[PDB]
């Protein structure tokens, strides 16, 4: 049982801009977490593996970054089609605690 | 990088049997075990671990132990092995560890 | 490619019991682990269960224990998840997954 | 008296009266480390000593109980190896697995080839459990061998269907299966009665390794190899692991095993099952 | 003087002046039937007395020569077995067929499949040629073995391209390949000259079977299997076989080969080619 937070729960960031959402930890999960795109009424997408290393198939906006207990997602710039509801895990330990999520809007 | 290396390049046909150590620097209360297996010529890189413990294979332990020493048997046609090279020199390849 | 298929939607009253297909494609089903989420409307997220079909051994999480029954066939390659004891609370969106490098690949 | 009975192959003697010509119809009577294996080896530094099932080293079949006229092979070297299996990932609710030997090794090696083209199998058996574990993680398990290991089935819970298990349950294969009720084991026996066999514990504060030889044991001397299981293997984990949040997650348990003194007459066409 | 020369390793000595402290460098100097194999036998009436080819039987590999340090399999009933293969229909136009050593079993039996998981192999061989025929048959087939065969290119026709052999006419595997111009032998050399070589001559008027024991002869102890062939089998059909109508038509020839005293060595993966 490992909680993990994510806060805030909203935040919105005009089109052109940056956007940094941050998703904290109780301990040290060794750099293990994924991070996910879930369009309404669609199925979660993955994104960052590991909190650094990229997918295949996915755009090379998308950077994450972090130390320690903190970490963060960097999007730049921002489109039309990367307005979701974004998610982290932890794998590091069981059972894997979902984070609580952060839905953007335009501002 | 080896001196053994170094010094078989100044000769041609070379023979008998060779010796890999392996070294732990990690930390003392950190455990675990690891397959060193060495496959016969004519195998290529076994893709699971299934395929690569039919040759010779050894079984080490990190905690009490900091070195393993996997021996290389000799295993040849000729009793001589000329240097192996690309192409038409893959005749004389020892194996794979 | 991997395709996950799953069923339709299912109606049911309370006390009841419903099992829910899963079917893998285009990868071998017996070698990797086949995972649970449940989505409840609309901020909730989390992780449910796993199983191993070669094995057939169930993983489960603390409230879901006894709750949910993981099964899976190999001839068929289909995952099933067996619901018991329906109440008005365990009404939501479930998804299945399966597991590579501790992420969740495919959804 | 001609010797009939049943009692005399044995080495212990008895008294008693006949008034008949067969023995059998008479009265009862008076009561009175590193292993190196063929072409590979390993090394044990953690490793409780060698347990030795039923107190008998496995050895090759003798010409007094050897009812076949074939001379049977011998390939001492691509046959008696360790076998390295797939590992299994540890969870608290875990209930364990079972292996059927000599199912296991059956698509596996010389070993496996030469199984499906002879109809006679006796071998010796050598079972090792790998399980790693630091300091901070405290569990235990339960390694033992059951001879004759048959499956049970809940016959639907209700009782008055009748149902047995399928090939897949029966006959696990390399991957092995998991328990279902370990409590009974599937059959329908406790699970304290398990050490009356030969076992070995596994505590990850002392010992991660365990080792037991176990030889042939069978009523007939040679038997088909693919059709008839010999005896199952259980690692339960009687003790759940039990760690903190931050500590490594995954445990993994690597079963390998090695054949010792094989033997195989019969020789024949290739036998899948 | 020390003894680095070439001639030192035989059983003859010879005189020679030396200025060198090189033995390679100095001058040359004054110069000085039943037969049952492991879980087969075969009993041939007809057949002329066995040939031993070079007059040495095939036996196990001495400690002396041996330069592997692996210690080899002898699975005696298991391999070394009398194996028959397909029959080649006769005709009067039949220019005849050959065979390569030891590609032909590389399919077949235990033997084919410790091929393929041995890197070293060394064995002897047992031919054997069966064709049947009645008194109003004339015919004379000729059985040689040819060691170290290889096979040519007629470039064409005209000489100035070069191209070599397929793998499927170097290696033709259990059903083999039929010559195409017998006088050459694919060889460029003559037929009239295949008797120097160890040869058995198949009369249809007396002896209608055949019989060459052939050792191993390599210039290393063992070899792979795969790639080297050894020497190769040759059934020419030198004298045409006459008959009148009427009589039947249809004449098979039927090679069954065995190995003898096989030993393999370094146990490895499954490889094909």
């Amino acid at each position: 049982d490992i909680q993990m937070t994510q806060s805030s729960s909203y935040l919105s960031v005009s089109l052109g801009g940056r956007v940094t959402i941050t998703c904290k930890a109780s301990d040290h999960i060794n750099n293990w977490l994924a991070w996910y795109q879930q369009k309404p009424g669609n199925a979660p997408r993955l994104l960052i593996s590991g909190a650094t290393s990229l997918e295949t198939g996915v755009p090379s906006r998308f950077s994450g970054s972090g130390s320690g207990k903190d970490y963060t997602l960097s999007i730049t710039s921002l489109q039309t089609e990367d307005v979701a509801t974004y998610y982290c895990q932890q794998y590091w330990n069981s059972p894997y605690t979902f984070g609580g999520g952060t839905k953007l809007e335009i501002k | 990088s080896t001196i053994l290396g170094q010094l078989c390049r100044y000769y041609t046909q070379w023979s008998g049997s060779l010796e890999v150590t392996f070294m732990f620097a990690g930390s003392f209360m950190a455990t675990g075990k690891m397959l060193i297996a060495y496959t016969p010529p004519g195998g290529s890189v076994p893709a699971d671990r299934i395929t690569a413990m039919l040759g010779t294979h050894v079984i080490w332990d990190f905690g009490l132990q900091s070195s393993v020493t996997l021996v290389v048997p000799w295993i040849s046609n000729t009793h001589y092995r000329a240097h192996a090279r690309a192409g038409y020199f893959d005749y004389y390849t020892t194996g794979i560890i | 490619q991997v395709q996950l298929q799953q069923s339709g939607p299912e109606l049911v009253k309370p006390g009841a019991s419903v099992k829910i297909s899963c079917k893998a494609s285009g990868y071998a089903f017996s070698t990797s682990w086949m995972n649970w989420v449940i989505q409840r409307p609309g901020q909730g997220l989390e992780w449910i269960g796993r199983i191993y079909p070669g094995d057939g051994d169930t993983n489960y999480n603390g409230k879901f224990k006894g709750k949910a029954t993981l099964t899976a066939d190999k001839s068929s390659s289909t995952a099933y998840m067996q619901l018991s004891s329906l109440t008005s609370v365990d009404s939501a969106v479930y998804f299945c997954a399966r597991r590579d490098y501790g992420y969740f690949d495919y959804w | 008296e001609n010797s009939n009975s049943a009692s005399e192959g044995s080495t212990i003697n008895y008294t008693t009266i006949n008034y008949y010509k067969d023995a059998y119809a008479a009265s009862a009577g008076r009561q009175d480390a590193q292993l190196t294996i063929g072409n590979s080896t390993i090394t044990t530094q953690e490793a409780a000593n060698i347990v030795i099932a039923y107190g008998e080293w496995p050895e090759y079949c003798p010409d007094t109980d050897a009812t076949a006229v074939d001379k049977p092979t011998r390939p001492d070297v691509s046959v008696n190896r360790f076998f390295t299996l797939d590992t299994k990932s540890w969870a608290k609710d875990s209930k364990g697995w079972y292996w059927k030997f000599p199912d296991v090794l059956t698509e596996v090696g010389v070993f496996g080839q030469n199984a499906q083209f002879h109809y006679l199998y006796r071998s010796g058996f050598c079972v090792h459990v790998q399980c790693n574990a630091s300091k901070f993680h405290q569990g235990a398990l339960l390694v033992a061998v059951l001879p004759e290991y048959v499956l049970g089935t809940i016959a639907g819970g209700t009782g008055n269907e009748n149902s047995h298990p399928p090939y897949a349950t029966t006959q696990p294969g390399q991957v092995g299966a998991v328990l279902t009720h370990p409590y009974v084991l599937d059959a329908g026996i406790p699970l304290s009665q398990l050490t009356v066999c030969p076992h070995q514990w596994i505590n990850l504060r002392t010992n991660n390794c365990a080792t037991i030889i176990v030889p042939y044991m069978n009523t007939v001397p040679f038997d088909s190899a693919l059709n008839h299981c010999n005896f199952g293997l259980l690692v339960i984990p009687v003790v759940p692991l039990d760690f903190n949040a931050g500590a490594t997650s995954e445990i993994p348990i690597t079963v390998t095993i090695a054949p010792m003194c094989a033997e195989f007459a019969g020789l024949r066409q290739a036998v899948k099952q």
